[PDB]
């Protein structure tokens, strides 16, 4: 069991490591997809200007 | 009378037998677990770079 719980805490640093990267990908991701779904509407209400 | 005198076999026996098998079981453990940590470790390592 020692050596059980030892090895439960470096998969646990690996894990951390991991799960940290995810989140900071994501909000990159999340971010530029927001500009992506909206940019319709920036470029539209603006249109509707001249129209 | 009789079946006494050889319990004391039973006892020595079983002590070696119960030792055998835990140390085996302690070393199997140890490097199932030993395993288990390179295994997991390499697959979330190269799991990050799928996701970079």
């Amino acid at each position: 069991l020692d050596v059980k719980f030892m090895a439960d805490t470096k998969i646990a640093d690996s894990k951390r490591a991991f799960e940290l990267q995810k989140s900071a990908f994501s909000e990159e991701v999340n971010i530029k997809t927001a500009e992506a779904q909206l940019a319709y509407e920036l470029q539209g209400a603006r249109e509707q200007q001249k129209i | 009378y009789l079946h006494s005198l050889g319990k004391a076999r039973t006892a020595q026996v079983q002590k070696d037998a119960r030792i055998g098998e835990a140390e085996a079981k302690r070393d199997a453990g140890i490097r199932e677990a030993k395993a288990k940590q390179e295994k997991v470790s390499a697959q979330y390592l190269s799991e990050i770079e799928m996701a970079k």
